[PDB]
Formats: C-alpha cells, structure tokens, sequence
C-alpha cells in the first residue's frame, strides 16, 4: 500500500484521517499522508516495538561530516591531501562554496521549480534542503570546516589530509557544542532549569548513557511553535531584498533553487539574525504554513506538522502529558480545574480536556508546547526537564566533550571559548555586519548589531605542533 | 574497539567503550518510561476503531491541531527577545542529534 | 551442533573454556557445556542482544499454575466443576496426590535411575523435577490450591469450577507473597536493606515498573552459597530415614523416582525443616556437588553451576562490579587496598585481582556472594540492593498485590496474615511436627519445634458469598 | 485488556492498564544498566581468543570457580540461623519469577 498515494490503513502506512467541518479538507475519504518509523526488530512477536536513530546521539557536528562511513567519504575531498569537504562543482555563491549536489531517485527539491533544475544538496544529514535557512548553516558549516583546514595546513605542513581533516572537524563539533551550550541551551531552558538540569560540567562520566532517548524526538519539535510563516531575505544594509524578501514558507521547502539562484546565503543569514522568532503563546501555537501548507509544493496534498508530531509519537508509544510529568517530578493535573492551575489558562486545559477526556492522553508534543513558558527560557516545566535532561546526558556521556580533560589543551580551551557564530558568519560570508552576542537574543537592525572588525576570530596558534 | 584513538568514529562507535554502541548511529533509542502501545507491544492508538486509550476515545490529530493549535496569522506575535537565528539552530541541532527513518 | 556433546563454539554454543591443569577436566582443549540464551531479537544488526524471561514476573505463584493459556489448562483437573489441579494417574504419596507426569523428548529425569522408569513431573514451571526438596515443595502447593478449592466449594456450592479454580489460585498466590515478604526477604535482606529496599507498602503504582532486570536472574542466584551437599530425609520423629538419610546432590538431580519410590515428601520436608542451610562464607563459598558434579547423572561429565552462573552473566552481556556498585550508590574498590577494604578481607581481594585485574572486570555473581554478609542477612550490600530494589517492583508495581485495595476484603487480609508455611505443610501432608516460625530461621529438632494441633487453619469464613 | 477483571490473567497480560505486556510472560528482561558486549551488541566476552575486556584478559569462569569458589567440603559450616527451608524457599521463588529459555 503507497502511504503517499492511498489513504487505507495497513502496515506500514498509518493515515491521519480527516475530521468532519476540517478547515481544509472538506473531503473526509482523504487523509494526511503518514509512514510509520522503521522498527528495531522487524515482525517480533517478543520485543516491544521500539524506533531508529539513524545519527549519532553526540554534539559532534555529525549534520556535517555524516554518521556512516560510506557518506562520510563520498562527503570528502579526496582528490588531493588538504583534508576538505568537497563543494559544489557547478556553482558558487559569490566566490564562496556551495553544498554539492545530491542524487535522489525522487528529488523533492526538483519539483519546487521545475524550471530551475536544482537537486537538493548532499550533507552529513539527509534534510539539509529541507528549508533554505537551515541549508544556509549547513553551507556556512562547510566553509568553516574549509577554512580551518587551510589555515591549519599554514600553521602545521607536515599535516597530511587525514590529519587535517579531523583537526578541523574536532574545531567544528567543539563550536557547534559550545554555540550550543554557552549560547543557546540556557536561552531555552531559561536561568532556573539551565541551573537543574546542566550544573557546571565536572569532567566525562562512562556510566552516563549517552544515548537520544525516544520521547525527545518529539519534545525537542518544541521548535515547531517558534517558526515564521515567511523567510525573510535582506541586503547588505539589512533592507527588504526584492523582488522577493518575504516567501511564504510552503514555497520555501527544499527550495533549492532559491540558494542558488536568488543570492546565496548571505540574504538568508542576515534574515535569520535581523528577524524576530515567533513566540509561542497558548491560543498562537503554530502557524497555517506548517500546519495546513507544509511540503505543499513536492506531494500530493499540504501536510500539517503539529498533527504529525502527534500521529509520530502514538506511532513511537509514547506515554500521555501525566506519564511524563511524573517522570519529571511535576504534578499530575487529575481534572480540568487542576489543569487549568497547571497551564494557567482556564480555556485551553477545557479545549484539552474536551479533546483528550483526560490529561493522562494529552499527547507529548501537544501537552509540552501547551505549557506557560518558563521565565527567559521558551519552554514549560516539562519540555524543560525532559530537554536539559538530554543534554546533560549528550555532555557528561560523551568522552570526546570539548572541556572533556585530554580533548583539547587548557589553551586551545581557551582558544575555542572566543568563537560565536555571528564570528563564523564573518569568516565565511560577505556580511561584515553581524549581531551582537547572544546572537539568538538580539534581532534588531541596527540596535543590535556591530562590525565583524570588532570580534577576535579563532586564534589556531595553540595547535602549532611544532 | 581500538586501545587508543585520536578522533571521533564518524558512527559514533566507541565512544563508549564499555558498551560501544552508546550514542551511535542505527541504534534504537533508549526508553525513559516503558512504551504504550493498542495492544501492548506494537500497534499504536488510534489504530483500531472503537479501541480507547486508558478509558477514553483517542482524539484525531487533526482534529487536537485544527481545535487547539489553529490561530489566526494576523495575531502572530514576534518574539522581541530572539531572533529568527534561535529557531533555525534549533533545528540545525535537531539534526545533529536524531533522525527516525522510515520505509521509502 | 548440540552444545551438551561437543565443544565446538558456534551458534548458540558457549562453552566454557577449561583452565591449564584443571583438578578434573584434564584435557585442556575440552569444555564445559553451555547453550546461549534465547536473544529477543534474532540474528538483528540494529538492536543490543538481550534475553527472555519465559515466566510472569509477578510473585502469583506462576510456577504452580503456568504463564502461558494452553500449559495453564492442561495442569487443570477439567473432568469435573471442582476446580482442581491435575494429579498424577499412576501413583499417591501415602494416599495423597503427586504432581501429574510430563511428556518430555529427551526426559533427563529418566537417567536419574534407568531400572525405574519415573519420567519428571508436569508443573507450573518446567524445573520442578531439579531437586526432590523443589519437587516436594511443588506437591505441597498443588495439594494446597486442591484443599482450598474443596473448602471454598462447601462453602460456596453455587461457585462453578472457574470460579473455585480461580479463588483458590487467588488465595495460593496470596500466600506465596505472605510467605516471601513476611518471613523470606527480611532474613534475606537484613533488617536495615529491608527498611531501606522495602519501606511500608502504600498502594499499587501503575507507574512502577514490574518486569525483572536482567541482572536479577544471575544476582538472585546467591541462593546457591546457601545448598547443602546432601538432601536430608528425616522419619516421623524426625530421626534419619534408613537405609540412606543423607544422598549426594549429585544423584538427586533430576531424580523424581525417589519421590515416588523412596517415602514420598514427608521426608524431605521434614529434612528441610531440621537441617541448617550452608552459610557462605569468604572461603566456604559454594560446595563441589555443584561446583565438579551437578547434574553429572544426566551430563555426558559434570557441570560447574558456579562457573556457569559468570558464563551466564557474560552470555548476557552483563556489567562488572564496580558498575552494579554505581548503580547501586556504594563505592567502586578501584586497587586491591580498597576491595580489601569493601570485603573486609584483604586475601579473598587478592585472588580477585590475580584472576579479574580489576575490580571493573569481576562478574556480578561472583563479586556479589563475595561480599561480608549484612548483620541478620545472608547477602552483602550489593546483593542486598539489587535484590531488594526488584523485589519492592514487585510489590508495588502489582496491581493483583495482595494488600492493594479492591483485590481482597478486609475481612479476607485479616484472614489471610494468620497464614504460615508451618501451617500448609500441616494440613497437607502426614507430618504432624512442623518448625516454629519463623520456618526459615528454625532448624534444630526438637528445640524449634511444636505440634501442628497448635497452630490453627486457615480461616475462609469471609470467602462465603451472602 | 479489559475494562475490569477480579483475576490475574495467565501471562501476566494486562497487570498494567498503559503498557500491558509488564510483568507478562515471553518478553525481553529490563536493563538496569546497558549491556556489555564483546562487539557492542551481541558476542559475550570470553567469544574472541585474544579479545581484552577493558584492558584485562577475560578471566575463564572455570578458574575464578577452582581459584576461588572451591573449598573442602568437610569445611562447610552450618548456619545455625537458617533452615534448609531457607535456601528451597529461594529457589521456589525464583521459579515463580525468571526462567530464561535456551533452545534444546
Ligand atoms: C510511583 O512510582 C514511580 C516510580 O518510582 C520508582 O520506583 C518506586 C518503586 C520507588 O523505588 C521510587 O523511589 C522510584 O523512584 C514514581 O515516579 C518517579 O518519581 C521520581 C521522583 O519524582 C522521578 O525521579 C525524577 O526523575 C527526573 C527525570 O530523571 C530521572 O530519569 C532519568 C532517566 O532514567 C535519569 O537519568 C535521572 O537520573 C532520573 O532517574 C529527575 O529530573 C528528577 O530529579 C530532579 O529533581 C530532583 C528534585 O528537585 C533533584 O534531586 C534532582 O537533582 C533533579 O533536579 C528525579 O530524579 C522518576 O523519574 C519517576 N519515575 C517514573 C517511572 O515516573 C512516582 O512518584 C510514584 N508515585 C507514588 C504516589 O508513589
Ligand atoms: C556518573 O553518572 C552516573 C549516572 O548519573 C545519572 O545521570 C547523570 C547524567 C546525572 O544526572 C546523575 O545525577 C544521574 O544519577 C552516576 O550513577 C548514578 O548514581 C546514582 C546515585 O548513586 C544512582 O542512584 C541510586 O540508584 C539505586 C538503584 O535504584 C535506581 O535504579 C532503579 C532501577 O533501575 C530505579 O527504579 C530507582 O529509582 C533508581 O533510579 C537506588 O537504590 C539509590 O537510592 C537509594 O539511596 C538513596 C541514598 O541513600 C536514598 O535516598 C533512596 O531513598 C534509596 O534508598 C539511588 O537512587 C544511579 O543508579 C547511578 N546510575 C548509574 C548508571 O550507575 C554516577 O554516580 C556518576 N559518577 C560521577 C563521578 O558523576
Ligand atoms: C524549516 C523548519 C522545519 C521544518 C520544515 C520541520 C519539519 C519537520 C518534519 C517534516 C518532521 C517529521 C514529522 C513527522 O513525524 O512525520 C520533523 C521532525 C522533527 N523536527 Fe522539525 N521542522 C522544522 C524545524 C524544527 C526545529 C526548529 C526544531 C527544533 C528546535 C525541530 C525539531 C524536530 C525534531 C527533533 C524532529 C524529529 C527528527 C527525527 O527524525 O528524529 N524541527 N520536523
Ligand atoms: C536444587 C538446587 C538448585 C539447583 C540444582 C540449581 C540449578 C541451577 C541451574 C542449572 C541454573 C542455570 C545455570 C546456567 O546458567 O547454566 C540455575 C539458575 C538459577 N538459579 Fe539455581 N539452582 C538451585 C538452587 C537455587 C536457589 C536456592 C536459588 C535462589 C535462592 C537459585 C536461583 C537461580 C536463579 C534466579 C537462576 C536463573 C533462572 C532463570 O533461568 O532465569 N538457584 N540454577
Ligand atoms: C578539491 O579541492 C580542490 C582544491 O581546493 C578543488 O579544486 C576541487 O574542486 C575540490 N573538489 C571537490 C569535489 O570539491
Ligand atoms: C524558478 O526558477 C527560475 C529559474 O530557472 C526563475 O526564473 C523563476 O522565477 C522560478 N519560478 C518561481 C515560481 O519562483
Ligand atoms: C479430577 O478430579 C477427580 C475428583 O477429584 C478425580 O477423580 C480425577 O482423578 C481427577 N483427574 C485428574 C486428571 O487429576
Ligand atoms: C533405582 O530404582 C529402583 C526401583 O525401581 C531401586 O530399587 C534401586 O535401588 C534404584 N537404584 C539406585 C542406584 O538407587
Ligand atoms: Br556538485
Ligand atoms: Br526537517
Ligand atoms: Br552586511
Ligand atoms: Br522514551
Ligand atoms: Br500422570
Ligand atoms: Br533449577
Ligand atoms: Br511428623
Ligand atoms: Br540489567
Ligand atoms: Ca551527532
Ligand atoms: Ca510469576
């Protein structure tokens, strides 16, 4: 049976059906297109089904370099010793590198502009394409990793491509865990939770699992709630960059083409800094681009993501908002009036309630985002426990951690605690205006903004062998 | 898994030596609370018509999204303290950590 | 293949590897026989090999009435509405009933003694035949569920043969818990492990997890420190059973002929009652009836259970002793000084280290029976943890627990906490003597024994239904 | 599982309403800790002649039974506080909670 193509519900599609007096589709023999995820163990009738991590669990930049050999390689420059990743052979985004095309049996990217002609991008992760704005950090990601290698072959000759490679590849996991961290982690948990759940890091611990637990791949799509209905694309001066500044999202999705045809990334990045996120707000969830127009564009109907992330986590058997909440130590709200006490709003615990009948069934996803956020952090109580928990998971379980004692040199410690990403832009862009740090709290133009001639970058002296 | 070593494994194997598989790639995830599935070990609510989830009818998720999470654009409020850049790590991040696959 | 009669390792063989100039396996390249568990998930690529527990891991006396539909009908006396278990067809215990015979392929029970021909016994469990003194304690709870099911059909004539079945299997099963929690784990545990593990019951927890951990399948095998070399046969006053009183182990495994030929299970509930246990000690740590002849009547040579039990641990991929020792909250011994230190023997840590190099490496087994045992308990701190913290599961994660609201009346709990051992033992077989309570810690006749006529029975006044 | 029941079902089915097969006969244990294996995911140690666990050679069960479990039996000494009863309670019990199948 074809899940894209048919709405009958057997192994392995699972259909979201269609509810009477639906906003969109009036048609009730349709139905939301949805695969289930491949099982660990195929047909057992012992085993209680569990789900995949195709990735590595570690902050170890894996979106870039792949987490299988294969990949990894084919990732690779392999046509002289200088330890690169290889870069687009077909074009150049003002000089400056592009990811390199991917060769898909079913190019979603191609049905975006049928005109255009544009693949989608091959990456260390098989969703790059999958919105210009994350693409534009995987490229910004790939010309890092270049540069680092180029200036490390200045600083050791000796180096072969091998070494350069991993040299530079262990800079970029380090940044993107110390971006991570330092920068964005305490933004989303907020001061109190930043506190519990990640205390000052001591040293590696071979006794904490490192591995991604289920419930947060879908708790950690808390970031459905923070998307914009357009991608916003500025100039040099941060000004509305026509003909097309504000595209809505459902004509963004593995919009390839728009990368290389309509300005690179430098309109894309600036975009991302000098625009406000979405907040998320109890009756403002999540906006019609993703819940009644995503992917619009590359299959037969519009997908609505917070849907799905519901229909994915009774498809993982995930257990109810209650469950979770006393797994986190959070009391369990038993009636609509305690819910109400819980999410301080009296109107959505009611339209919770009327949906689910009990807070016990109240999906993960729904009953997490659903939350009061948490003072300077973008989540409630629960999401918080069960983000931070993760993390501190991924840092203490982890024996390649930046900070890990024997990973780096107490002075290439201090080398890395001086780079931020507004600093990489700088090194790998045209934009020599970039926001002040924390990049992820400033976005106003140009309150919050400053040259790039103002921030030290990288200083590699400390991994002179010599 | 090698005495010594100088770098990452590109599948994160070994990086925990005492159970090497910990955080690597094509591994299933770890379960912080035992799973709930229609029938206890494989098929998820919502499958089987009539079938109710600890006393209740399961709800469409179309139907919780269309009821609860649908809202006017127009009312849309911007976040004054991130930018765009919060969310788009967010999901850059994401993508270092998991990816579940699927049949094609 | 057949893992009992070649050392070929191959799947699902493991055989043990035999140590140079072994005191009885002289051949060095030979082995001893292992068959791998089960995996949950066959020959998968994706998933970490784990194990199957075959049984209910509920204490509701499984091993009396099956874990699986068809074994559970087929132990049950169908030929009539009295809701009875199936006795054995060809032979009584001086007039009263046997456990019913099995139909086994290649019955090792049948080696025991080839002149006799007495096939095992057909149980709940398939172990039942292991050791006559287990086979006896399997008879006395069949005739139990019988007495109870009679009683309760006088009282309840209406009461179909279902619904006496099932409130006799309710009322064994109730006390299986009793005898365990009340009398058995506090002597297990020590007083402080139990206040610790096993604080007052509250009431079910639907959120507790019952299941059995795997390491609690090698761990609860401390019992075995506690096997005496012989089986005990005691007459009606309690004298030795002529001719032979005292049998090596070695030729009682398997033996069921001896429960039918040989005096029935008085004897051996009798010699259970008034002979001590082996206590284990640092340097007395298990006998070699099991360590160089278990099972050596059905065995092409005898087996190790020791030996076997970190062969088993490793089989499934268990942690050492220092990571069970962090799991638990107690400090991990990382040089000899400090296992000297942990065991309060400084010698038995030395040949710990000549065999394992560190402490990390010492199989749970093996360094868990090696620890001092706690005051009043017969395991150590490690033990006492893992032991205790599956146990309270349980109890609390058990929604049939017999103190857990609506399983029984008041009236009934009240009833059912004059229950004992001692008791059942009286009213099911010739004895007339039985131990003191606590049964478990009596063991000198007559010091710690009295008349049956002095304990009264079970009262089922509050199972009539009005 | 059913709405309500008074009686235990055979398998242990159903003890638990949310996840049904806990505690239920012919499933995988539960991990306290992740596994240790040879090759991360399936070969025990002791599998690969030459093969270290964590930097040691693999101790043979065998020789940590002769070197230090056995003892003379003539030196057994009887607990004065516990029965025989004791020890047969225990594995009674044990046979109503674990029994890891092998094939025959
Ligand atoms: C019903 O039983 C539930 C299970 O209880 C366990 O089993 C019973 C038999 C007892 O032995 C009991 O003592 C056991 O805990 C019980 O729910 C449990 O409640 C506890 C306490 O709230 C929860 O612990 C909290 O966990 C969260 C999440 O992290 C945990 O899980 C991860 C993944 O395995 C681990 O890596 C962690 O180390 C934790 O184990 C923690 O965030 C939280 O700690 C934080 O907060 C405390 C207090 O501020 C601080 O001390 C810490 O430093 C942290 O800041 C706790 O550790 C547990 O997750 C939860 N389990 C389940 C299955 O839900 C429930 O309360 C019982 N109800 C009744 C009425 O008895
Ligand atoms: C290295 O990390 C280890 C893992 O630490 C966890 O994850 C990291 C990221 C941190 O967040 C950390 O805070 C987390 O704990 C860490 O080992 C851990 O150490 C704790 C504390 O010793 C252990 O908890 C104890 O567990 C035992 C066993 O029960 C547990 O498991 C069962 C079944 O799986 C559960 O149902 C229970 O709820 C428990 O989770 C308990 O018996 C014990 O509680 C008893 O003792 C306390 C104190 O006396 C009493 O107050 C209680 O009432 C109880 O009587 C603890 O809960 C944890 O098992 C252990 N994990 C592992 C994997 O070993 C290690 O210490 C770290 N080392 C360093 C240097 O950082
Ligand atoms: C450009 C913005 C984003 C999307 C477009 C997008 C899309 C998805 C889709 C289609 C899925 C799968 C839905 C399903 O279950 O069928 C999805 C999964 C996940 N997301 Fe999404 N996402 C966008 C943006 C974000 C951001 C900002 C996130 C985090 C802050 C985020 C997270 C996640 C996670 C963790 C998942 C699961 C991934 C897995 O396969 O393990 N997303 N998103
Ligand atoms: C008559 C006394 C006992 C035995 C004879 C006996 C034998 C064994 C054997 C052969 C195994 C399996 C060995 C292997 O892994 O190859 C075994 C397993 C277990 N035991 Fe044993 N046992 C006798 C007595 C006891 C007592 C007193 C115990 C508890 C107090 C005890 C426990 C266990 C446990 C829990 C196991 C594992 C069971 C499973 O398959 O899950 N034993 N024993
Ligand atoms: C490899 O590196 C060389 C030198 O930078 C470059 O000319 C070539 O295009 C690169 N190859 C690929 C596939 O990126
Ligand atoms: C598609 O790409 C072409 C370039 O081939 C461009 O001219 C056109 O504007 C794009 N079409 C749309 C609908 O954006
Ligand atoms: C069933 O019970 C009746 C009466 O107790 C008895 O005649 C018969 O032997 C029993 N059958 C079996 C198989 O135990
Ligand atoms: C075997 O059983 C018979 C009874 O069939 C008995 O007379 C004989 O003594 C037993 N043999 C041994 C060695 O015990
Ligand atoms: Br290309
Ligand atoms: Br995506
Ligand atoms: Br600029
Ligand atoms: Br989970
Ligand atoms: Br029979
Ligand atoms: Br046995
Ligand atoms: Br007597
Ligand atoms: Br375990
Ligand atoms: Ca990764
Ligand atoms: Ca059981």
């Amino acid at each position: 049976v074809n899940c894209e193509t048919s709405c009958v519900q057997q192994p392995p599609c699972f259909p979201l059906k269609i509810p009477p007096n639906d906003p969109r589709i009036k048609n009730q023999a349709d139905c939301i297109p949805f695969f289930r995820s491949c099982p660990a163990c195929p047909g057992s009738n012992i085993t209680i089904r569990n789900q995949i991590n195709a990735l590595t669990s570690f902050v170890d930049a894996s979106m870039v370099y792949g987490s299988e050999e294969p990949l990894a390689r084919n990732l690779r420059n392999m046509s002289n010793q200088l330890g690169l990743l290889a870069v687009n052979q077909r074009f150049q985004d003002n000089g400056r590198a592009l990811l390199p095309f991917d060769n898909l049996h079913d190019d979603p990217c191609l049905l975006t502009n049928r005109s255009a002609r544009i693949p989608c991008f091959l990456a260390g992760d098989t969703r790059s394409s999958e919105m210009p704005e994350l693409t534009s950090m995987h490229t910004l990601l790939l010309r890092e990793h270049n540069r680092l290698a180029t200036e490390l072959k200045s600083l050791n000759p000796r180096w072969d491509g091998e070494r350069l490679y991993q040299e530079a590849r262990k800079i970029v996991g380090a940044m993107v865990q110390i971006i991570t961290y330092r920068d964005y982690l305490p933004l989303v948990l907020g001061p109190t939770a930043m506190r519990k759940y990640l205390p000052t890091y001591r040293s590696y611990n071979d006794s904490v699992d490192p591995r991604i637990a289920n419930v947060f791949t879908n708790a950690f799509r808390y970031g459905h709630t923070l998307i914009q209905p357009f991608m916003f694309r500025l100039d040099n001066r941060y000004q509305p960059m026509e003909p097309n500044p504000r595209v809505p999202l459902s004509r963004v999705f593995f919009a390839s083409w728009r990368v290389v045809l309509e300005g690179g990334i430098d309109p894309i990045l600036r975009g991302l800094m000098a625009t406000p996120a979405k907040l998320n707000r109890q009756n403002q969830i999540a906006v019609d681009e993703i819940r009644e127009r995503l992917f619009e564009q590359v299959m037969r109907i519009g997908l609505d993501l917070p849907a799905l992330n519901m229909q994915r986590s009774r498809d993982h058997g995930l257990p109810g908002y209650n469950a979770w909440r006393r797994f986190c130590g959070l009391p369990q709200p038993e009636t609509v009036g305690q819910l109400g006490t819980v999410l301080r709003n009296l109107k959505l615990a009611r339209k919770l309630m009327e949906q689910y009948g009990t807070p016990n069934n109240i999906d993960i996803w729904m009953g997490g985002v659903s939350e009061p956020l948490k003072r300077k952090g973008r989540v409630g109580p629960l999401l918080a426990c069960i983000i931070g928990t993760q993390f501190r998971k991924l840092r203490d379980g982890d024996r390649f951690w930046w900070e890990n004692e024997g990973v780096f040199s107490m002075q290439q410690r201090q080398a890395l605690a001086q780079i931020s990403l507004p600093r990489i832009i700088c090194d790998n862009t045209g934009i020599t205006t970039v926001s002040k740090n924390n990049i992820f709290m400033s976005n106003s133009y140009p309150r919050d903004f400053v040259n790039c001639s103002t921030l030290p970058a990288l200083n590699l002296a400390s991994w002179r062998e010599a | 898994c090698p005495e010594q070593d100088k770098y990452r494994t590109i599948t994160g194997m070994c990086n925990n030596r005492r159970s090497p598989t910990l955080g690597a790639s094509n591994r299933a995830f770890v379960r912080w609370l035992p799973a709930e599935y229609e029938d206890g070990f494989s098929l998820p609510y919502g499958w089987t018509p009539g079938v109710k989830r600890n006393g209740f009818p399961v709800a469409l998720a179309r139907a919780v999204s269309n009821e609860i999470v649908r809202f006017p654009t127009d009312q849309l409020t911007p976040d004054q303290e991130r930018s765009l850049m919060f969310m788009q790590w967010g999901q850059l991040l994401d993508h270092d950590l998991d990816f579940t696959p699927e049949p094609a």
